RNA sequence: GAGUCUGCGGCGCGCG
């Protein structure tokens, strides 16, 4: 918030509507002001989002953050198996591939 | 979207008698002392403030930033004047509306919790 | 045309009556469905003008939460009820426009008691002010405006006659709006956005003449990035 | 062969969080911060 | 004009550079700096197409997985920095442009090194492409188009030389957009709204240019509900 | 006008 102060602007009318259902909340003591509030909500881990596909505020502070997740190894059960017909076992004839 | 919402009760909450209790907390509403949700029995000042008449006019409300979706207010319906926040007549609606028969929508579902 | 510009928005309307339209839009590319239909609906609600009920004056009544004898509704059911009347007038001169209206003994009162106006007309006749009894005297005057969205009656506060009390303003004659945006398949890429707008409308305009005056609004404010400063 | 994040894999966290990859949001929509900078990955609250 | 229509959009710009421009435009109505700037950043993302490294051929690599001696970097590392490579070209006439390079010896290959082609414009010199130890020999040509959105290597697939590699499409010039509405006094009604969006570009284009673009995209779709079925 | 032959038992591990 720092640099957007100085950036040149502050805040939304959406940060100032999620601030109101915010407080309703429990999340911000009620009188601070809104550069006030949001330290606190963002102190509480969460901060304000917009939907981008609405552009609309999501009622309600969302946390967010960095989190390290890892990719599973993709086993030759991942890639999907499918069969119509093929070969079949010499002493039971059941399918097999 | 259907839970209701309470937060503050410092100055009287007897409006079901006075007329006097209906604008002097209509006043302090206003200002800073009473809540539009404050457990004031018949009615807190956020019924006494807003009346919707067709249903539809309840939600244009909501998103012009008049309302939120779980606050109390009251709304005319069918043939009753139903004091139900706006939430509670969305959800009726969406049932109302997955089944085209409206009044068996409402026989079946309790949009009192 | 054959290729890309050919392959357009195939404008779909389904319109019964003036008051739903469906309104189909295929293809479009990536998230565009969602990038046209939540700009129109935000002007469908509140850009279209229209015409409220904006203030009320009962002859004997002082306040909102009185009962007038004779009359089985209360004041607050009543103004309620004008919420719900829908009039439409015909040029700018009529700004604001005052309806009288008084009734008296065994009579149910309707829209359609109202005295005329020269340049006001009202699609709502039928609708119920109020039932009277006996010795039931209702004399009233209900201004009604010309605005955009919704106006809480606190905000306005208008003040005809010093005993009037304000109604909440409901300007616009679109209740409600809804688009859908499903796949659609073209032949290459499965990828693709399907815009279904659903209006509902009072009857005052129809679902049509509203997304005309949305995509409008629209556009005259995409002119206003004009001239830089 | 290269294995570009697609909808069939699945993806975890050091805690224990599990799960599979359901949909490849367009940057265009998924949830945006204030400042144009928009969200990677978006995990349910309920499965914690 | 005087009233109303004078009363417009002030478009106003402060542009440094190609990179970033904000653009401020106010007074307008109820809410819509938000159902215009959402849109315009739908499209600014998505639809702006742009230019990208589409191909890439090492002269004694064969394959994407190998290295190259006295080059430190591997062809997979490289193939990457050059999806980093933001180029510029002026005119419809350059659809596909191949930029050639070589360099030898104890060199730093940074993308001003690429011979200067008539109608393109590199606004990405000081790229680091490799490092060049000694006897470190490498002559590639890298093909650049002009497209839109992300394409797999995979998808398009591209072969001007049989043992050339294809490389992932990144087209488009911006990275981030970004608007805020904030409340603006017109001496009536304070209830106003201001939107200034702030647009950032890789230089290929330049912001102004982009926002351009990107209202026409809207407007060539508002069109589109022209024929009714 | 196409069809043979191989992949079993067990062991270890890992997923739901």
């Amino acid at each position: 918030f720092g640099k957007r102060k100085g950036e040149g602007f502050g805040v939304d009318k959406r940060e100032v509507e999620v601030l109101r259902r915010a407080e309703k909340l429990g999340l911000v003591t009620p009188g601070k002001t809104p550069e006030e509030q949001l330290k606190e909500l963002f102190l509480q881990g969460k901060v304000v989002l917009y939907d981008g596909r609405t552009g609309e505020p999501i009622e309600g502070p969302i946390v967010v953050g960095q989190m390290f997740i890892m990719k599973l190894y993709h086993m030759v059960e991942d890639k999907m198996h499918a069969r119509s017909t093929g070969p079949y076992s010499l002493i039971t004839q059941q399918p097999l591939g | 979207i259907t839970q209701v919402r309470k937060e503050k009760k410092g100055a009287g909450l007897e409006f079901a008698t006075p007329e006097e209790a209906l604008a002097a907390h209509e006043r302090g509403e206003v200002a800073l002392n009473a809540p539009i949700k404050v457990a004031g029995r018949e009615t807190s000042v956020g019924r006494l403030k807003y009346v919707f008449a067709n249903p539809d006019e309840a939600l244009l409300a909501v998103a012009h930033g008049i309302v939120d979706l779980q606050d109390v207010v009251t709304v005319r319906y069918m043939g009753k004047r139903l004091e139900t926040s706006p939430g509670r007549i969305l959800f009726a609606r969406i049932v109302a509306e997955a089944v085209e028969d409206e009044k068996v929508a409402w026989e079946l579902i309790q949009l009192d919790v | 045309m054959l290729d890309s510009k050919l392959k357009a928005p195939v404008f779909t309307v389904r319109t019964q009556g003036r008051e739903y339209g469906e309104f189909v839009l295929e293809p479009l590319e990536r998230g565009f469905g969602v990038t046209l239909g939540n700009p129109l609906r935000r002007i469908l609600l509140s850009s279209i003008p229209g015409t409220a009920v904006t203030s009320v004056y009962i002859e004997d009544v002082l306040h909102e939460f009185s009962t007038i004898p004779g009359v089985k509704e209360d004041v607050v059911e009543i103004i309620l009820n004008l919420k719900e009347l829908v009039v439409r007038f015909l040029n700018p001169s009529l700004q604001t426009v005052t309806l009288l209206l008084k009734a008296e003994g065994p009579k149910e009162v309707k829209a359609r008691d109202f005295l005329p106006v020269a340049d006001v007309e009202i699609m709502n006749p039928d609708l119920h002010i109020a039932t009277l009894e006996e010795g039931g005297r209702l004399n009233m005057e209900v201004r009604v405006d010309r605005g955009v969205g919704y106006v809480p009656a606190e905000k306005h506060g208008i003040k005809d006659r010093i005993n009037a009390i304000p109604v909440d303003a409901v300007f616009s004659p679109v209740r409600r709006v809804a688009f859908q945006v499903e796949d659609t398949r073209l032949g290459q890429r499965t990828d693709l956005d399907k815009l279904t707008l659903r209006i509902w409308t009072d009857g005052s305009v129809t679902p049509l003449e509203a997304l005309n005056q949305a995509v409008e609004i629209l556009r005259e404010h995409l002119t206003y990035f004009s001239n830089p400063q | 062969q290269k294995r570009k994040l697609q909808v069939g894999d699945k993806l975890a966290n050091r805690h224990g969080n599990k799960g599979v990859v359901a949909k490849i949001l367009p940057v265009e929509d998924m949830p945006h911060l204030p400042d144009g900078t928009p969200v990677d990955v978006i995990l349910n609250p309920l499965g914690v």
